[PDB]
């Protein structure tokens, strides 16, 4: 009925669903052969919405997998739940896109965009209605902050009605990751608020610190980072997937936060995060899991939420919980923390609760803020974008590709009034 | 599927090349006859890049032996790696040139350059992901300089876009051996500017110093100093040749590593470098190593470190190692000063990771650890490593020393003129950028 | 059914025949003594079309040995293949023409003309599929000339229809033997282009170039060099013998390859012919080969093919080949622009599959491999081939050398002239055509 798909793109974006899918696998009890074996009929009265079957009930995901290089086709291909997905969809090039953006859009991108340009085409036309795209790719890299980039220039064109969600990972100030990587921001942001509805920038560097502090684990295999980006998205759209005294789609998500069309840049948040050892010695209380979600450690973004203003509190609260005490604390925040809200925006919290918490705990907070200390994320990008085009370096990576000059200045002024629209109401 | 092609041009690409194939059989698990064991398939994960199948597993190099002289040739036809290579990509010479340039560039090179282009397009013609080429050189040498420019004047007009690499080694200031070393390193940096995407250096020195410290080597010769060398060739092939969490392609290297298209010259060092028994007393971790990047006894091109300013570094990590600590320890670097960059970049640095620890070659002289790393560091040293070579090659010039050898070969004394502009100005550049 | 007559003519026609059958007892497992073994039945599989049976399986050569000197007949009259042939099949002659025309068209072929063609009548009344006719001749000899061009004026108004085939060796321009082969070249040229449907020729040279670089023989003769030619005949022999999915007859052969009756002069082509050790290293496949037919040191007439115009290319293949990259590998000759057409034919190919590949000589310098070409290419090559032997006619014809041996012989010097008005239109018909 309401149908999204979810389409991967560039290096990043290809292996945090490889571990975010296998959630969604468990939470409806499917096989990855596809077979239910969910024993209450919950896990099944919503398993369309990712899925079509087809002939005797082996599940597809409605996915699409989309690389420069079969380098990391065939290891998500004999990995994990390989067998699980549509080999109709495996659709790449041979190229790679080198981490340059004009490869991976002009270049290089322009020829693989016109193949899974029908995929997207061909599982939107078995359907009634679509609702909405998700989309994970990169920001700092070149495969998919080039070639995801026009994706969304061409989505519009098909349906300029639905929602888009570009989740996609950010630079951090502390060390930055690839050499290009204030290249491949403000270029990507120029596309992303002509043409987006929610971006999630999450920072690689405070993941660790959530890592280092709550699990204490020595040791961060990248399935794990992505696992604590796979529980993240699965909360989200929990109200489409299951039932509850009050359900809250993924538009009533964007409309309820969104207070003008550029400014819809968000940092998510979850609770509880802590290791195995701390689990009797300390409360699963209502109370207990609100300060968590308001702490500097649950930023998953490294920018500082004392440093800006809240402006909408979606709370995604998941499991069985009382009403009131949601209906109390959420107001107590707002009587201990009233700098740290917008002023002139009365009662900043959005509250959406199922019924049904994660597997694996038994109460758990699902969190999504808009601070206006993300302004800082593009003030710091800024600088290292303009750091680098005073000397004029690396334009031959560009031009030698054919990249305007000014096409760096439109999107230099447009990435410099967007700090200025945080700025109007801070 | 990707497919990269090695070409060998001198006696320094004979015997390096006879010590980076002979590590990639152990690091696939391929006989040296020819075909392979059945108990290396599923080692041989994606090994396509290098080695064409043919009939049952019999595994072709892609590789193409270039030498005006026989003679080195002729070892790689006695000894157990003869059946491993295919005799028509073998073109051998007959005359040769004597560290001469018109006599590599134009009298024996140009009987020849025609057989070896088609078999460069007779093998080429087989990929469909044709990414690079691995040709290996000398600076002094008559076909290491006259007919390797000759070479690079002629692929980029037939493939062009697609990449290159160039191994090679910096002549010392004060130990090396032909006299025209000063003058055919102005040669060979004179055309190849425009005709390689990147080049690098190594030094005799500063091989030695580790040997002699490190390793505990006070009998090196060519044998081991080749088996050194070929772990930081295949540490740049273990990006390519297994899956790795973050990896990087050869048209990647360039992107990150050339600021501007003619400052393109890097160079490399390798850590922990040490004995076998060093390591038994040593628990070698993430920050001991990295630390161990950035002291000048640890640089594969004598000079001094300090005196440059570093401007892209690059790091290319092997063995199983966790990316918390290589992000403390990168910003523990920069927690330290002595790391001098440039104001505009302070963002110069890349991220690669390998699962497979490096394997250490049978009756070698290092021990197996399982972190390594590839340090890559283009700087403002090399600058200081220019003008000791501008100074031994205008002298010389100056009472028209050495050019009776030069005259008659069919070249022109108006030549080293121009290419004295021409490198007048490169090394201002890294002043200029700087 | 189907039964096909094989003539030879001069020494020529001797020991390529020599070669041929001996080569047709191995590809069917017939015993050189005359009977068949036991096994070689399921082999046998449609052989009846130059085998005869006798008895109890004993299977004279339809195959008539016409000379006009007894002595290498009596080679193959000690040999091993004395028994296989039948006596009063061999016609010998006694008193030699030594290169002569009138001494090979009236002196000595006049008193054996009569006894052979009752021969020809005796076993070909056996027939009632009669295809075609395998002459073999050479082109400067005095039977090889003056009684091939009378054999061929007979045989025309006795059968007429049926088809006729003519296998030759082209005079080579620089290295040949005998000074009158300018002379009777003009002189087999004159008549029987009326009176034959096809010639091949082959140069001594083109196979000599293949044998020192491919096939490693640095020590040829004309042992080796019966070989080679004896391939490209069993080769079109193969659509015949077995059993293919898409194979063709000798009167399909003239009419897709003759456009117009005066030009029917294609050569031949074979590939790969290479040494036992080189196939090794190497996985031949179809596009491999392929490519290999239409580059120069492949063609069996040193000429130009790239200074010819093609204009009808027949394939014929063997072994088990599939027809999709056959048809991607045309097409992508097709993507090439060198194999230059004329304009009026872009459809002059020919597809040619069978399922035995080509079975290797015991003892030989071959290898078995299970694909193979037999490339036939009618070109404008031909016409630089007649220039340079047009050359050499003229002008010893102007001092009028060596007339005195023609005068007394029972011939006319005015026949002399009107060949060379006769020649010098063919030429201009290739550029007439083109
Ligand atoms: N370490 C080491 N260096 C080598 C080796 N072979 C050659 N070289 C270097 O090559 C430089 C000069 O080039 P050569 O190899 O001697 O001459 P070439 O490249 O064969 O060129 P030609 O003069 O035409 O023979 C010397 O300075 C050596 O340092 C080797 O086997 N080991
Ligand atoms: N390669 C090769 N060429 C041959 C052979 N036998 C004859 N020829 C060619 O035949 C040409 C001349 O014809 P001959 O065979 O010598 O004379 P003929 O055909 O027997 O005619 P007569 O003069 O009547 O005996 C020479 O130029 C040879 O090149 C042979 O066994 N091998
Ligand atoms: N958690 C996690 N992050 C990853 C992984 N692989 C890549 N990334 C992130 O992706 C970013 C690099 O983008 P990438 O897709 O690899 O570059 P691209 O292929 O050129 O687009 C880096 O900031 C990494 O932190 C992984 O396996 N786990």
């Amino acid at each position: 009925m309401r149908e999204i798909v979810h389409v991967q793109a560039g290096q990043c974006g290809n292996q945090i669903g490889s571990k975010f899918w296998e959630v969604i696998s468990d939470e409806h009890g499917i096989q990855p052969d596809g077979t239910f074996k969910g024993e209450t009929d919950l896990q099944l009265e919503r398993i369309d919405v990712y899925y079509n079957e087809a002939n005797n009930g082996k599940y597809v995901p409605r996915a699409v997998l989309v690389d420069l290089e079969p380098g990391t086709m065939d290891s998500v291909r004999s990995g994990p739940f390989g067998q699980l997905f549509r080999p109709d969809n495996f659709v790449f090039g041979q190229s790679g896109a080198g981490n340059n953006w004009a490869k991976g859009h002009y270049t290089e991108g322009a020829e693989l965009v016109d193949n899974v340009l029908d995929v997207i085409r061909k599982e939107a036309e078995g359907c009634d209605c679509l609702q909405g795209f998700q989309l994970t790719h990169s920001l700092g890299g070149g495969t998919g902050s080039g070639m995801g980039t026009l994706l969304i220039s061409k989505i519009r064109e098909e349906y300029p009605d639905r929602i888009m969600s570009s989740f996609s990972v950010v630079p951090s100030p502390k060390v930055s990751d690839t050499v290009v990587e204030p290249y491949n921001a403000t270029l990507s942001v120029h596309q992303l608020v002509e043409n987006t509805d929610e971006t999630y920038c999450i920072d690689n560097e405070a993941l660790y610190d959530i890592c280092y502090r709550t699990l204490k684990l020595t040791n961060p295999t990248y399935g794990d980072l992505n696992h604590l980006v796979s529980l993240t998205m699965s909360g989200v759209t929990t109200c489409l997937r299951f039932p509850g005294q009050l359900n809250a789609d993924l538009r009533k998500l964007a409309v309820n936060m969104v207070p003008f069309p550029r400014l819809h840049f968000f940092m998510p948040g979850f609770a509880p995060l802590s290791a195995k050892g701390t689990q009797a010695y300390r409360a699963l209380t209502v109370a207990e899991l609100t300060q968590q979600m308001f702490d500097a450690k649950n930023m998953m973004a490294a920018c500082d939420p004392r440093h800006g203003r809240y402006l909408t509190v979606a709370a995604m609260f998941r499991g069985r919980m009382s009403m009131r005490e949601v209906d109390e604390q959420m107001l107590n925040v707002q009587n201990k923390n009233s700098s740290y809200f917008v002023e002139w925006i009365p009662n900043n919290v959005k509250t959406a609760v199922c019924d049904i918490p994660p597997r694996g705990l038994k109460m758990a907070a699902t969190f999504v803020g808009n601070s206006t200390a993300i302004q800082e994320l593009f003030k710091r990008i800024s600088e290292q974008f303009t750091a680098m085009f005073r000397r004029k370096a690396f334009l031959h990576w560009y031009t030698g590709e054919g990249m305007d000059e000014m096409e760096f200045t439109e999107a230099e002024s447009n990435m410099n009034d967007l700090i200025s629209e945080y700025q109007q109401y801070q | 599927m990707r497919e990269v092609i090695s070409i060998h041009v001198g006696q320094a690409g004979v015997q390096i090349g006879n010590a980076c194939w002979e590590l990639y059989c152990l690091e696939h698990g391929i006989q040296p006859d020819g075909t392979m064991p059945t108990q290396s398939t599923n080692e041989g994960e994606s090994f396509t890049t290098f080695f064409s199948d043919t009939g049952s597993g019999r595994y072709v190099p892609r590789s193409i032996f270039v030498d005006l002289e026989p003679t080195v040739v002729d070892e790689i036809r006695t000894g157990t790696y003869k059946k491993l290579f295919h005799p028509e990509q073998m073109i051998t010479g007959k005359e040769d040139a004597a560290n001469n340039y018109a006599r590599g560039h134009y009298t024996v090179g140009k009987e020849l350059i025609d057989t070896v282009l088609d078999r460069i397009r007779r093998l080429a013609d087989n990929c469909s992901g044709l990414q690079g080429f691995f040709v290996f050189h000398s600076f002094g040498g008559g076909t290491g300089s006259g007919f390797t420019s000759l070479l690079m004047e002629r692929l980029s007009v037939d493939y062009g876009k697609k990449s290159k690499l160039e191994f090679s080694i910096y002549p010392a200031p004060q130990v090396s051996t032909a006299v025209v070393e000063p003058y055919n390193s102005i040669l060979t940096t004179h055309t190849t500017l425009e005709h390689s995407d990147c080049a690098f250096m190594v030094d005799n020195e500063a091989i030695y110093d580790i040997c002699r410290r490190n390793l505990d080597v006070e009998r090196p010769s060519y044998t081991n100093l080749n088996r050194i060398i070929s772990q930081v060739v295949s540490s740049i092939t273990a990006s390519l040749r297994f899956d790795g969490a973050l990896n990087v392609d050869l048209n990647e290297f360039q992107t990150n590593l050339v600021p501007y298209p003619r400052i393109h010259f890097p160079l490399a060092a390798y850590t922990p470098l040490i004995s076998a028994e060093k390591a038994y007393h040593e628990a070698l971790s993430v920050s001991d190593i990295t630390n161990s990047c950035f002291e000048p006894a640890n640089q594969m091109v004598k000079c001094d470190p300090r005196h440059g300013k570093y401007m892209a570094v690059c790091l290319l990590y092997r063995g199983d190692v966790v990316p918390k600590d290589v992000n403390t320890a990168i910003a523990a670097i920069k927690t330290k000063r002595t790391i001098q960059f440039v104001d505009w970049c302070p963002t110069g640095f890349k991220v690669g990771i390998n699962y497979q620890p490096p394997t250490v070659v049978p009756g070698g002289d290092l021990a197996k650890v399982p972190r390594a790393v590839c340090m890559l560091s283009n700087t403002t040293a090399i600058a200081e490593a220019w003008s000791r070579l501008d100074y031994k090659f205008d002298l010389m010039y100056a009472k028209r020393a050495f050019v009776h050898w030069y005259v008659g070969e069919g070249m022109e004394e108006g030549e080293f003129t121009e290419a004295r502009e021409d490198l007048a100005a490169l090394e201002k550049d890294y002043e200029e950028v700087g």
